[PDB]
């Protein structure tokens, strides 16, 4: 999974099959990956947010979560 | 050799006080006829090809869907109503939902947050279902005169003519060697309704096809125009998920080539030689206008009724038709004396010709090509028989 | 007795030098031409009838829905979304919407919950607004040829002989008796813009229009085609109510049967007789040739101009053509001088007649069929005259 | 002076033994034939006009939408759903949607409303892009034919005939003074393929235009029929705001009569005499039916090769066809040697030529229209010669 | 009013307007139908949900309500 | 701006461009127009709710507002 700063103030992960159950450190923060539906990257790619939850928060109905970093997005191509 | 042209006969011409003649021919796609004068060489006259080189685009339509940049944009439920760029932008499908949100989610109310899913929809390579109509005044009626000895491909046929029919265009004048100046008044006429009338073709075993104009309109398909950047009503193959605290998937509904071939199966199949769009029915009805000579009429004597024999038994053409091949015992050259019934009525001739002047020539002849109405109809040539079911009038199969 | 058959005239045809004839022939529906031969029997020939057996079905158009199996799905405002099998299933309308949840619906958060309710949405029996399409090249054009008695129904005419054409055949040769071999070529052409022609058919007092293209596509009621189960836009007929906690009623809009009924009012009624879709505006024309036999030609004198009276005023056709009958006083037989100006040029003749030779005969005659320009016209047939208020050119009622 | 009227040939007629002379003309638009016999004076024959008086009224769409009476109903987050009476109204466009609800719009409970926002629906006056389809069977084809003088506005010509025709009125007799009785039956034939042929026309520089069935019935624009009160698909032109407590704007898209415009530039423009829709391409194919007369024909001799010019250069007609001008320096009168090539082969002529008989005459003469094959050609007129490029068929720009 | 398990684990009860502002015993415990646009059961038929409300609970907002039994529905049809 | 009794129970108030940022007496209490929007009377105008706020009740996401007076609307033409 590679970390990168966007044209907009948002944070983005581009992330693989292989980057699926992982963790990526982002900035002063710590960001977790648990989405199963994803491929190598191509033009068919899915863009979402993961969720800035609060200390011991558990995270309901979400398949990426990030602690201590604010607006962070994650992409995936789904060509695998 | 092998040739099917008909001699003219005393009936078709008319000889005038002034010596003008008006020769009336018949001539049906690949139908000849030949024309003669006293102390003149015998002509071929034949209709060559009935044509459009390359009709306009219509509609085109998607049968796999390119998905690409889907984005995915959520706001909590006190929040405002969540906006997406992609919403405002050509050739993109979008879905607005409503998604429960609480503290596992970041929200610090619990309740229900706006939710709205966008997606870049386009075609895939190879992947469209485009459909071409006719223009009844550009289609090309090719009329070609030869004398009645073989040619190279790159030599040119000596004494052949070559004459152009539309319906706008209807008259010209041709140099026909021996024969001097002739006047060429050729009728156009279309043997199929190119109002009700679509080529769906497929992106390069069939790849076109001469479609109904109501079947191809009522195609549950994505659809665009011959320059058009965008698709009109691509969420015909775009279905959104469930909407997730952040996250709407969107699903791709897969190719339709295949159940667009299914439902294709039987459809007339439409004939393309490069650029010309090819129609295999039709024919033109010409009167031929000759001066300073005598024409030579052969009248033909009805052939033997109890001397023929089934070539090829009665069967579809591909173009509504119905196309049989006879093999006749007797004297040659003849008239056959071809009709048809149908069942219940053996006194009504329900025979619709394609063929003008069916005949068994001293070469070749035999062929007859007839419209026969929907039911069970029996064909008569002479004393031998067949009985032909003759397929309702449809648009195509569901879809 | 009472016979139309006009005499043929001197002007309709040419004996060549070579012994061959050539008579021109207008046959419009209906009407019929007296040829006769020196030391032959009179011949009259008609075109009996203008038709297309059981054309192909365009679209469907459902005037009662036949709704059946409802099911209401609702679920808790925390809760995940309510979800039904009919969503994902054919033939079936349902409708998303958000239900005002608490505690007297058993739901622990205060809030609006996800509901959708589905019904299976078909069409009630005998209720279906059927349209049929002409196919141009499969019309037929029955062309019958009798002597100048009376038969039984089961019995056949002697002397009758049936020629079928269209616009792909237009070449036959008939057996004429006492005439011989007789080569008839007969031109075909529709009374009916057929490309712009739509045959609107219920379920079996008229049952049956012929309705413009235009207004049968963009009519607003659910439709489908010949072969599929479900039903498209059947939206159209189904209003769903305001959502209650667990419970969402579907309400039926009802039967539309009266309002396309009210619509059709005036349109041109269709002629179906059991499977052939009648046209009965028309004309074939013909070119008759002839061989060994000098022809019998009667030219018309100009009928008088002031012994002129109306049998049957100048009134609608039924097809877009106006029909009248005349009286004559004078001698017969006689050509009626018949002839129509705008109100405004007298000098300008507006009159396109549909009957090409209109004739007193000895026994019957008078009827006379003609088009005119909308607006204020004068009829004048010789010194008497009818003004006649053409209507413009419509597609039909407000839908 | 300048005339354009064309000798008739000895080719085109038939002199019987009864006396009869049949002779066959080609009547292009503007196209004129001399036609003349011994001791008689000469008579000029042309085809005058092609049109359709006041065609039906099939689609009309709106360009700029006219809003009135908005009116936005909502609830709180417990209560009902939101209600308007015009929901359930003609002309009008409702949106349903969710509003952030609390203490600050006086609500017990913090969530989500119920909002519903609807406006009156119509289109602003002279902004409507009205469409009409052409009957075929209703076009009138006027012959005129008057002696070989300069008279009056009020007064009319002395000699002068005319016969006006369509596909269902053929046959109707002149007399023609010094003639007598004359036989004369036109076969009409259009220039356009009416059946994919709608007249766009704005509200009262072109404001009217020949467009395409299919690219006028796929227009992205709020449309309904003559005689409807309210307008369907009428949201094509509302756009909706963000729903806001209790407030839901509601915004136009504005005038798309300047996208429509540019869409529009190229497309042949249509011809309206105040209710007369011309038709600037088509002919008439006639068969006169002459008695007791010598018919006098001139035959052409062919045009000096080397001696031609171009008096202006082949361009586009504005109808689908190619037009040129000659000029010719030897001696007068002659026929005019005229073919084309298609960039490849050049011994296949493919020159389909609307004027039936290019001559050099005494006075004028000249003219030359014709029917190209789309790709590059090269036009020959005898050793004179042009390179055209035609375009390929199209339905018009992207909308 | 008929009472009946179906393929589903759901407990349907089929009414029809005689049926109306009455009561059903189901299983261990009791349903009240107060459906006014009930009649004939046909092939039109509407087919929703009798919420469990609790102990003591006012009904709001429902015509079909059940004491002490779970997971149970109502159909009528609509042809009187 | 106009005060008036309309066919229903309601209180319309039909405003102008000049009523901006301005205050209206309606009836027993007052009500404040905020609408930035608005222009001179005709065809094409927007009518909607001016919500009765309570006792020292803060406007939110709202921009007419009353006090002391129930029932009250406000209408407005976009011609200016």
């Amino acid at each position: 999974a590679t970390v990168r700063k966007e044209r907009d103030g948002s944070t983005v992960i581009r992330a693989e099959g292989k980057d699926a159950a992982t963790q990526v450190r982002v900035e002063n923060g710590t960001c977790v990956i648990l989405a199963t539906d994803m491929g190598s990257w191509c033009d068919d790619s899915l863009s979402y947010e993961c969720v800035t939850i609060d200390q011991g928060e558990e995270p309901v109905d979400v398949d990426c979560f990030c602690r201590n970093v604010d607006g962070v997005y994650l992409e995936y191509g789904r060509c695998g | 050799g092998g040739s099917r042209c008909t001699h003219l006969e005393n009936r078709d011409f008319v000889t005038g006080t002034q010596g003008t003649t008006r020769v009336t021919l018949v001539l049906e796609l690949g139908g000849c006829v030949t024309i003669t004068a006293e102390g003149k060489p015998s002509m071929d006259v034949w209709l060559d090809a009935i044509y459009q080189e390359n009709p306009a685009k219509t509609r085109e339509y998607c049968l796999h869907a390119k998905l690409s940049d889907t984005k995915v944009a959520a706001r909590c439920p006190t929040m405002g109503p969540a906006t997406l760029a992609e919403e405002h932008q050509g050739g993109t499908v979008c879905k607005r939902d409503q998604s429960d949100r609480g503290d596992g989610n970041h929200c610090g109310l619990f309740g229900k947050g706006s939710i709205v899913a966008c997606v870049k929809a386009a075609c895939e390579a190879k992947k469209k279902a485009t459909g071409h109509v006719y223009d009844a005044n550009k289609i090309v009626y090719t009329v070609k005169v030869e004398p009645h000895d073989y040619v190279a491909a790159n030599e040119t046929h000596s004494g052949r003519k070559t004459a152009s029919f539309t319906i706008s265009s209807e008259k010209t004048i041709l140099t026909m060697g021996e024969y001097g100046d002739v006047s060429l008044l050729c009728r156009v006429a279309s043997g199929v309704d190119l109002a009700q009338t679509v080529i769906l073709e497929l992106d390069k075993l069939p790849t076109a096809w001469q479609v109904h104009r109501d079947w191809f309109n009522d195609l549950a398909l994505p659809w665009k125009h011959e320059g058009a950047q965008n698709w009109n009503n691509a969420e015909r193959l775009v279905e959104f998920g469930a909407p997730h605290a952040v996250k709407m998937d969107v699903y791709n509904l897969g190719d339709q080539t295949g159940v667009l071939l299914k439902a294709l199966a039987g459809v007339p199949v439409a004939h393309i030689e490069g650029t010309k769009y090819h129609l295999k029915s039709g024919h033109v009805t010409c009167e031929v206008g000759l001066e300073k000579l005598k024409m030579k009429g052969l009248t033909y004597t009805m052939c033997d009724k109890t001397k023929f024999t089934w070539k090829r038994a009665p069967t579809d053409s591909g173009h509504d038709t119905v196309v049989m091949e006879v093999t006749f015992s007797g004297t040659k050259p003849c008239r056959i004396p071809v009709r048809a019934v149908a069942h219940g009525s053996p006194d009504v001739n329900v025979a619709m010709l394609i063929t003008p002047n069916p005949t068994i020539e001293n070469n070749g002849g035999g062929f007859i090509e007839m419209q026969l109405p929907p039911g069970d109809n029996i064909i008569y040539v002479g004393e031998l028989s067949h009985q032909w079911f003759q397929k309702g009038s449809s648009i195509g199969g569901p879809f």
